[PDB]
């Protein structure tokens, strides 16, 4: 969950 | 070929140094009083962490900012994993999975650099906690840092630079054997290239050091034990420390590792 929110940030 | 391989060692070494605020080198020069105009305040008794504040009981503040840490620790991490070529090409579950089983072997990589035998800078090397007020602490958070030391003093002594770290650091994240990995043979395939860009580091900028790709090799192998030994003191902590709970982002990393 927040991994993924971390991973796809630009 | 080589200058391929030395390209992709810059670009993880500029990546590295975009993403960690703090390197080794800074460090270094902290802890030896090679730099200008900031000596670090040392926290070595409960007075001396009272006084360092300004700049609940010690056991847990102590553990408490050790998670703050770790989490900002997560996010540069995160942030260098997604400039390694290739990562961010990945499955999403599987770049999420490399990170999960990663991240604190890369921590603990790191921590190293900011350590000697006596202790640790902490506040963005503004402070500098001693190995032995840690030892002091209560069971069972006395015991928490003793592994981390005694890996820090010996991998210290291979001399790494910020350089040879980066492309460990890659190295490490891009793992095909961790679990639960969906498509292994594209992270083997990045490994084996960063493995080559590594082997050819170490043997540039270290040309007299016996044997050192090979004792790095060997270093990513202990990590994996260190961050064992630290998820059993956890499950002590969650079991018997009823009242507390690890930060959110902590919980989701740990969360079904192993
Ligand atoms: C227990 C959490 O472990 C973390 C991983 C982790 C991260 C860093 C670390 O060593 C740095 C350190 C030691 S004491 C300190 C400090 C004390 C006081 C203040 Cl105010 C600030 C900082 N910072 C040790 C560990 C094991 C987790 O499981 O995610």
């Amino acid at each position: 969950h927040k991994l993924v929110q971390l991973l796809t940030t630009t | 070929e080589s200058a391929d391989l030395r390209a992709l060692a810059k670009h993880l070494y500029d990546s590295y140094i975009k993403s960690f605020p703090l390197t080794k080198a800074k460090a270094r020069a902290i802890l030896t009083g090679k730099t200008t105009d900031k000596s670090p305040f040392v926290i070595y008794d409960m007075n001396s962490l009272m006084m360092g504040e300004d700049k609940k009981e010690v056991a847990i503040r102590i553990f408490q900012g050790c998670q703050f840490r770790s989490v900002e620790a997560v996010q540069e991490i995160t942030e260098y994993a997604k400039s390694i070529p290739g990562f961010v090409n990945l499955d999403l579950n599987d770049q999420v999975t490399l990170l999960k089983y990663g991240v604190h072997e890369i921590i603990y990589t790191m921590l190293a650099s900011l350590m000697n035998k006596d202790g640790v800078l902490i506040s963005e090397g503004q402070g500098f906690m001693t190995r032995e007020f840690l030892k002091s602490l209560r069971k069972p958070f006395g015991d928490f840092m003793e592994p981390k030391f005694e890996f820090a003093v010996k991998f210290n002594a291979l001399e790494l630079d910020d350089s040879d770290l980066a492309i460990f650091i890659a190295v490490i994240i891009l793992s095909g054997d961790r679990p639960g990995l969906l498509n292994v043979k594209p992270i083997e395939d990045i490994q084996d290239n960063l493995l080559q860009a590594l082997e050819l580091q170490l043997k540039l900028n270290h040309p007299e050091s016996s044997q050192l790709f090979a004792k790095l090799l060997q270093k990513m192998t202990d990590l994996r034990q260190i961050v064992t030994e630290h998820v059993q003191l956890l499950q002590v902590i969650k079991k018997t420390e009823t009242d507390m709970s690890l930060h959110p982002l902590l919980q989701e990393i740990y969360k079904d590792l192993y």
